[PDB]
């Protein structure tokens, strides 16, 4: 099957301040 | 909107997108909701014709006075069904559920002649589907009355 899975939960927002963005312009953000 | 926003009179919160809004009204209706005492309390069933007609009746009943007194906000609303007991947000999110899915058929209303002292829907679909404005036929004061219930 598959070895490495994939976390799809909430919380563990440390230090989040980028990611708010509009998706069209997530190219022009890191981080 | 972590920092920049801060600053007084920023122009990155005048013209922000609906986060900034949402959260200023979410804000503000917290300090306007946590500021009254008075509640609605009105009684209803799960039917479809006696759960409007009884959410007309509470309503009409609790603002029944010589014109209206000043914008009134309620902390909570609480609803109560027969053979049914409990109360809170549940309900709440429950009869707004109710009344609207009531309210939304395209079907005759509910003949409610007792509001005093034709019955064509009140709500069609001019356009798309799940969108709605008013249909006035005759101008009748009872049907103006039910369209402040709604409001």
């Amino acid at each position: 099957m598959l070895d490495e899975p994939l976390e799809r939960t909430t919380n563990s927002s440390h230090a989040n301040g980028a990611a708010q963005a509009p998706r069209s312009m997530q190219w022009a953000v890191r981080n | 909107m972590e920092d920049v926003g801060a600053e007084p009179g920023s122009i990155l919160t005048e013209l922000g997108g609906f986060e900034v809004k949402e959260s200023k009204f979410r804000r503000e209706m917290e300090k306007l909701r946590n500021q009254q005492s008075r509640d609605l309390s009105l009684e209803v069933d799960r039917d479809r014709d006696l759960l409007i007609q009884q959410t007309m009746r509470q309503l009409n009943n609790h603002f029944g006075r010589r014109c209206a007194t000043t914008p009134m906000a309620v902390h909570r609303v609480k609803v109560t069904f027969k053979d049914e007991p409990g109360e809170g947000s549940g309900v709440a999110r429950s009869f707004y559920t109710a009344i609207a899915q009531a309210f939304l058929s395209n079907e005759k209303l509910p003949n409610l002649e007792c509001i005093q002292n034709d019955n064509a829907p009140l709500f069609y679909q001019p356009g798309k589907r799940g969108f709605y404005t008013p249909r006035p036929g005759k101008n009748t004061e009872a049907r103006l009355n039910c369209f402040r219930n709604i409001g």
